[PDB]
């Protein structure tokens, strides 16, 4: 009992074998049908298996000479574990190491409570935190060794005056590395820890607080700055939470739900007799096995034991609440309020209230047969495997978003930040846009802002590739230095022009993504993609790669390059356009490879533009696009061939492969100029598997823009900073559509990339990838 | 009706669909490959037989009953 | 490895493959299927103005892997954000 | 009878103990007391039957009874249906005054189901009435070794809730261990598992277990595959009311029911196949070995149909077999020719004579329920009374 009650305590090294959880399952009547395997095979074991791991050195802190506690009346307050967010459950093969820290040992009036945290670990790795809180009732004044420490709530700090950024530094435990921060505009929050040494009941005798200050980035992502580092003796409270209470706000990741869901209230059965659980903890205590000593106690008698009670119901839980899958509970704590005996029923109640980092906050509440409290809890549960794709251009509309902007304050701090930034950068904003089209936008240079506002219009190059020729010639050419104003055209309203669609449509994404992330709803292991416009605005909302002006920079760009490399006429309309094919009415048995034969052929002929784009949902959509004028016969083509039927695919098995070549030809120029009779406005119209595409006349996604994407990959290489991209967050979650294989950082995926593109950036890499080795 | 009358001859001409005339959907065999049971337990039920019948060598399995024979079923001989 | 020079490396990919994911095609097809037959995802959620992608996804689904989700019996779960708001934000009705 | 006939089994030794106290008072004493001595004397059972199996305390208070939860697992059910048909076979060998032998001396041959052909093989040794006690114990403990190292080779696992109440709304029971499906083929069901065991693994594939009737089919497999295929068949679906009589005869849909079976455990498959020599062990390490010599009247296999006299190596071996490993094919075991069926397994009106005579129907044999004293309305098949009528009106004869 020489053991300091300040310094962690070293476990032993436990190799699970896969008879200990087989055993413990059923001595906890852990009727989940979740955790129990065939032997000479590893088993899985139960989150709370941490505490048969834990017991034998969670307790060793309890047991130090300067604590002094009556064991006897030593009551187990509450129990939590933490899973710690990256690991994998824990697996029997496992040699799991353990080791716990006494947190805080408090001395209220009523005795002095003990609370340990254990954090077990396995191949060095820390695997979960398991956090319990026992009680020495009774009287104590040994306040010479009594020490809380606590994890304050990060608070947030919202500078906007400037006089704010100064009564900061007036402050002697707010220092930064740079205090010629910009302070301004910028957003602080506090992830401190603070630790006190007590002297009485209420005067402190030493207090520390510390934990570093982050900033919000562009990307919101928060970087540190400087360290709070308070220090005082004799205090009488704590100053630097004060100073963060009324002046900032509290970061809460508990979400509390609406409205409260209940998903069922069950029952349970403590078991006959404690010896059973006894014998499998390891947890020999004669307060539940002996009746000489619950007696001694004052106990009503035998009472099962506690941490029994709590795995009981946490077994209740997974298979409802988890829908019987254990590797979804990624943390558990529960309260123990009074006590219960063998061979009893128990109510529980199971209910949905709150959300954290997008994982389901499951209260729950087990009531005895009179109806009386004994366990209060709530669950870290995942919700299941989530994808969120993010649409394309086509989907535009009034008011899109426009609602949730009038809701969530964290969706109208995007538009407003994007807007703002598009406000004061093009003179232009399209919160004005979106609420109400327009069919034309003239931007006028007035004055200083004016001129500010031309040059940067001014200021943007369309580069294009001649023959290695990184060709700089002008976005604008309309614009000069002598120019007062410029004039967007569009008929049905610049909704329809994608200049305009593409940072609507990222902005109303990623604003109503946000959203959802200020709800806690988003997963850490959610995958993400978009069709064909909604990657930007899922890096930036997922991976965060980009800052929401940068954001709406690039995606205006975007759209700027694609409009300028098509000839619009008089008004701005093109005569190009994009076309849906559903291989599945023209034939039942029109095979993909059918389209590549109907469709190239129209290319190789008419010498015209059309390309199969996206390849959707095979045999059922296919979309191509290019020049209207053969856009129109592949249209007619299908619609005549499903009035015959005529199968190209069942040509390659009834006719030979070359003499097909000579019988499409046939059908192919014959069709070709009988469809060719079209006037110039060329409109579509939906046929028997054509489907008309409304608003897009630029062919993106097309062999026809090769031509200008370095320069698109050279503005990129400055928006995007190397900084800003984070891997963790597109390891395996991301799904690019360049390569539909998850981003991967290999050398197969780079060759993977390269043979499909042929481009220089990814060969140079594989052939100097000994930077892989340092 | 057989069960409301015990001694009364009533004579069920089961057709089938393929015959002539008038149409039913139903296979020939299949409703009576599974209620002839349930039909001799009436003594007063003549069990006849018809749609598409030609000659003697066209309907005497029907007649012995090993037509149920290649319906995995115990030989059914029909009244007729 | 070192994480820095992977941060470089990967910046890099990124930046191509945004690059000329501008004129090369859509390979929509490789990848609804592997978030939907690798990771086995249990609800996607369209976040976009209409249920564009939710309409593509229920197709495929029912086309391609329809004897597949049945073996595995998932409750494949299609979200589009405009019209299944109240199923996303877990505040339904009584 | 088998496994899996009625739900509550147990309710059929209720009369037993209450009916026939007299009479098989002694045999369930003796079998209850050698059953928890086989509990204390083997290893590690003492775990596998969490409330205990002291089934005597069960019997006066029904409140000593643990539910279907506990009572119907195969552990404890597989004795005990085992004892229910030794008890209906002795009351009528009393009744009709025989000795086992005697009784045995009748019939042209004996074959159970799933698990009953362990008694049947059990009687065809039995002479005396003393000599019989050894044949109950003979029996009885084989029954406890298949449950207790089935129940560990496959234990029972709680099935994930949100299959538990999307089942109901489908008309659908718990999923069970097993699954039977009717008005279908032989061959579709095959046609439609091999789609469903092209997903999943070994670890979770199915197979048919019981080829019940020739439109009457059980399958077996883990709760979860055997749930997805049941959803695998909805696609397949035609409710049963929806009238086809509209349609052309080759244009319908297969409509045709299915349920859940009240069994613990997958019988007859794969999953349970590292179990046989774990029971071939624990058989020759007690006495039970039987022995083509001592039975007198045949033995039919469920699987190939033939008869236990002629088998390679012990007979005890392919007995085991033919309730893990070994599907039964019950019409190619029917290849008897007799004119009475009486049944002393479990479940009675619902049983296996039922079965039976629905497939054994326009053949001339009639069918009598031993296990129950009831009436049926058209009188297809019998009851107890029909066992013991001495006039003319017990010798019926169905057409």
């Amino acid at each position: 009992l020489d053991f300091d009650p300040r310094d962690v305590i070293k476990g032993k090294d436990f190799e699970i074998t896969a008879k200990e959880v087989y055993d413990f399952t059923h001595a906890v009547g852990n009727n989940c049908e979740d955790f129990v395997s065939r032997p000479d095979r590893t088993m899985l074991a139960p989150m709370d298996f941490a505490i048969v791991v834990g017991w034998r050195a969670i307790i060793k802190a309890i047991f130090p000479n300067t604590v002094d506690g009556d064991l006897l009346k030593l009551v187990h307050l509450s129990n939590g574990y933490k899973m710690i967010p990256g690991a994998k459950p824990l697996q029997v093969g496992d040699v799991v190491s353990t080791t716990a820290v006494i947190e805080s040992v408090v001395n209220q009036p009523t005795g002095k409570i003990v609370d340990v945290v254990g954090t077990l670990s396995r191949n060095g790795k820390p695997v979960m935190e398991v956090t319990s809180s026992f009680f020495y009732r009774g009287n104590y004044t040994d306040f010479e060794n009594t020490f809380q420490k606590t994890v304050e709530p990060v608070y947030q700090m919202h500078i906007k005056t400037s006089k704010d950024i100064a009564v900061l530094r007036s402050k002697e435990w707010f220092q930064l590395d740079d205090e010629d921060f910009d302070l301004l505009n910028k957003t602080l929050t506090f992830e401190t820890e603070t630790e006190v040494t007590f002297k009485n009941a209420n005067i402190f005798s030493s207090v520390k607080c510390f934990g570093p200050i982050k900033v919000e980035l562009p990307t919101k992502e928060t970087v540190e700055i400087g360290i709070v580092d308070y220090e005082a003796g004799a205090s009488h409270g704590n100053p630097v939470v004060d100073f963060l209470k009324r002046n900032g706000s509290t970061l809460e990741q508990k979400v509390n739900l609406e409205n409260p869901i209940p998903i069922a209230v069950l029952d349970s059965y403590t078991p006959s007799t404690n010896e059973p659980y006894a014998r499998v903890s390891g947890d020999l205590n004669p307060i539940h096995v002996s009746r000489h000593f619950a007696s001694y106690a004052n106990l009503p008698g035998t009472i099962t034991h506690g941490m029994f009670s709590s795995a009981s119901v946490r077994a209740l839980i997974e298979n409802w609440a988890a829908d019987s899958v254990s590797s979804r509970v990624r943390g558990y704590t529960c309260q123990f309020v009074d006590m219960v005996l063998p061979n009893t029923a128990l109510k529980t109640s199971i209910q949905h209230v709150g959300m954290i980092n997008g994982r389901k906050l499951i209260k729950f509440e087990t009531r005895n047969e009179d109806d009386v409290v004994v366990l209060t809890g709530e669950a870290e549960i995942e919700q299941p495997v989530t994808t969120f794709v993010f649409t394309g251009q086509g989907s535009q509309e009034q008011g899109m978003g426009m609602d949730l902007y009038k809701t969530s304050k964290a969706a109208q701090d995007v538009w407003n930040r994007a807007d703002n930034h598009f406000k004061d950068t093009y003179g232009f904003s399209i919160l004005d846009i979106v609420i109400n089209n327009p069919v034309n936008l003239t931007i006028h240079f007035g004055g200083e802002k004016g001129k500010r506002i031309r040059e940067n219009y001014s200021a943007m190059i369309f580069e294009t590739i001649v023959d290695g020729k990184l060709k700089t010639e002008k976005i604008f050419k309309e614009i000069n230095e002598h120019s007062t104003s410029y004039t967007f055209r569009s008929e049905k309203g610049l909704l329809s022009a994608t200049q305009f669609t593409q940072p609507a449509l990222t902005l109303m994404e990623k604003a109503a993504f946000e959203d959802l992330k200020s709800k806690g709803l988003i997963p850490a292991d959610a995958t993400f993609a978009g069709h064909s416009l909604g990657e930007y605005a899922a890096l930036a909302s997922l991976a965060d790669v980009m800052s929401i002006e940068s954001l709406v920079e690039v995606v205006f760009y975007r759209g700027m390059t694609m409009q300028v490399a098509v000839p619009r006429d008089e008004l701005g309309r093109s005569n190009y356009g994009m076309i849906a094919i559903n291989p599945g009415r023209v034939a039942a048995s029109f095979s993909q490879e059918a389209l590549q034969y109907v469709v190239e052929r129209v290319g190789k002929r008419t010498g015209w533009l059309v390309e199969i784009v996206n390849y959707n949902v095979e045999n059922q959509q296919y979309v191509a696009a290019g020049d209207l004028r053969a856009l129109d016969t592949v249209t007619n083509v299908l619609n005549f061939i499903k009035l015959q039927k005529i199968d190209i695919i069942e040509l390659q098995k009834s006719l030979s492969l070359e003499e097909v070549e000579g019988h499409l030809f046939e059908i192919i120029d014959e069709a070709s100029k009988k469809s060719a009779v079209k006037p110039r406005p060329l409109k579509l119209e939906r046929g028997f598997a054509c489907i008309p595409l409304v608003g897009i006349s630029v062919p993106f996604h097309s062999t026809y823009l090769m031509n200008g994407v370095k320069p698109f990959k050279s503005f990129l290489k400055k928006n995007i900073i190397k900084e800003n991209v984070k891997v963790a967050r597109l390891a395996g979650k991301y799904i690019p559509n360049l390569t539909a294989k998850p981003f991967q950082v290999t050398k197969e995926y780079f060759q993977d990339v390269y043979d499909l593109t042929g481009s220089e950036p990814i060969k140079e890499i594989i052939d100097n990838w000994e930077k892989y080795e340092q | 009706i057989a069960k409301a009358h015990p001694n009364f001859p009533i004579a069920l001409q089961w057709t089938g669909g393929r015959g002539g005339g008038h149409h039913s959907f139903e296979d020939a065999h299949t409703p009576m490959l599974q209620m002839y049971s349930k039909i001799r337990r009436h003594p007063n039920i003549m069990l006849i037989f018809g749609s598409g019948f030609g000659s003697a060598d066209d309907t005497y399995p029907y007649l012995t009953g090993e037509w149920s024979t290649k319906f995995d079923y115990p030989p059914m001989p029909f009244d007729g | 490895m070192k994480p820095e020079v992977e941060q470089e490396l990967a910046h890099i990919l990124l930046t191509e493959l945004l690059a000329y994911q501008f004129a090369s095609p859509v390979r929509w097809i490789e990848t609804q299927d592997v978030f939907l037959k690798d990771f086995n995802t249990e609800r996607v959620v369209e976040i976009g103005p209409s249920p564009t992608l939710a309409g593509m996804a229920q197709r495929t689904l029912k086309n391609k892997y329809e004897s597949y989700d049945a073996a595995l019996s998932l409750h494949r779960e299609i979200l589009c954000y405009s019209k299944d708001a109240k199923e996303i934000y877990y505040t339904p009705d009584p | 009878g088998g496994q899996g006939n009625t739900d509550d089994y147990f309710e059929e030794l209720r009369d037993l103990y209450q009916t026939y106290h007299v009479l098989v008072g002694d045999l369930i004493k003796f079998s209850a007391e050698t059953l928890s001595e086989l509990i204390r004397t083997t290893l590690d059972a003492e775990k596998v039957f969490t409330q205990g199996l002291n089934i005597l305390e069960w019997l006066e208070n029904p409140s000593n009874t643990p539910d279907k939860d506990y009572l119907l697992s195969i552990p404890i059910s597989c004795p005990l249906i085992g004892v229910i048909q030794l008890a209906h076979y002795v009351v009528t060998a009393k009744l009709l005054g025989f000795t086992p032998g005697e009784l045995r001396s009748y019939l042209k041959g004996a074959t159970g189901h799933s698990q009953g052909l362990v008694t049947a093989v059990a009687i065809a040794e039995t002479d005396s009435w003393e000599s019989f006690f050894v044949s109950v114990r003979k029996a009885i403990t084989v029954l406890f070794f298949i449950g207790v190292r089935c129940y560990e080779a496959y234990p029972n696992t709680s099935l994930p809730p949100s299959i538990l109440e999307d089942s109901l709304e489908n008309n659908e029971g718990v999923p069970s261990p097993m699954l039977s499906i009717s008005n279908l083929t032989q061959e579709q069901v095959q046609d439609y598992v091999n789609k469903t065991n092209s997903h999943l693994p070994a670890g979770k594939q199915v197979e048919i277990s019981l080829v019940n009737g020739a439109k009457n089919l059980v399958v077996s497999g883990p709760p979860q595959s055997l749930y997805g295929l049941n959803l695998t068949l909805r696609k397949a679906k035609a409710p049963s009311g929806l009238d086809q009589s509209r349609i052309p005869f080759s244009e319908r849909k297969l409509k045709f029911s299915n349920r859940f079976l009240p069994v613990a455990s997958p019988f007859h498959s794969h999953l349970l196949v590292p179990a046989s020599d774990l029971i071939n062990k624990d058989l020759v390490k007690n006495n039970v070995s039987f022995n083509a010599k001592d039975i007198q009247i045949p033995v039919y296999d469920t699987f190939d149909g033939s008869d236990l006299r002629v088998l390679s190596g012990s007979i005890s071996e392919r007995i085991v077999d033919c309730i893990i490993r070994l599907p039964v094919k019950w019409e190619t075991t029917t290849q008897f020719k007799a004119t009475h069926i009486l049944d002393f397994g479990p479940g009675g009106a619902s049983g296996l004579g039922v079965l039976t005579h629905r497939n054994k129907d326009g053949t001339g044999v009639r069918v009598i329920v031993a296990g129950t004293l009831d009436i049926n309305p058209d009188d297809d098949y019998g009851f107890k009374q029909e066992i013991f009528d001495v006039t003319s009106n017990g010798l019926k004869k169905n057409p």
